[PDB]
């Protein structure tokens, strides 16, 4: 009987204006408050390399394990995707450019309980 | 006492009858409703009926 409102839980984003051409985004769940992310959308102003990566450290990136998801070419948007990551899991993502000069980078999606 | 039962009987199967005559009239003639819709049925219908 009883009704409640549900509201999704917290955004989260990470984004870089004028990364270099062979530069990356580094999407790190540290910077969540619940440890986890779940990034839906990845918005990209030129080609660029999809990238996941554990860490041998903690709280670093030293790579342990990487994993080219996918290429991504031209300006555009990939939604949809659940590419999952958290602290406790040492899971970074990374977008690398790969265009002939600088590019803009927005990654969106949510926090999940680490 | 046979008389006294039936005289209990005839009593109470009036005022049953008052009742329906009551109930059906309080049912059928209310001219405002709280449709529930299948939810919150308890105290919030009460108190939206009020
Ligand atoms: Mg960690
Ligand atoms: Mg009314």
């Amino acid at each position: 009987t009883d009704t409640i409102v549900n509201v999704q839980g917290s955004f989260f984003s990470a984004s870089a204006s004028g990364v270099a051409d062979t530069e990356s985004l580094l999407i790190d769940p540290q910077d969540a408050k619940f440890g986890a992310i779940e990034i839906h959308n990845i918005a990209h102003g030129g080609s660029v390399d999809v990238e996941l990566l554990t860490s041998s450290d903690d709280t670093e990136l030293v790579e342990d394990a990487a994993v080219t998801l996918d290429s991504f070419t031209g300006e555009g948007i990939s939604q949809g995707n659940q590419i999952e990551a958290s602290d406790n899991t040492n899971t970074y993502i990374r977008i690398t450019n790969t265009s002939g000069g600088a590019i803009d980078i927005i990654a969106t999606g949510r926090e999940v309980s680490q | 006492d046979l008389i006294e039962r039936n005289i209990q009987r005839v009593g109470a199967s009036l005022e049953n009858g008052i009742n329906r005559v009551f109930l059906t009239e309080l049912v059928d003639n209310a001219q405002n409703n709280h449709d529930t819709a299948g939810s919150n049925q308890g105290y919030q219908a009460l108190n939206s009926a009020v």
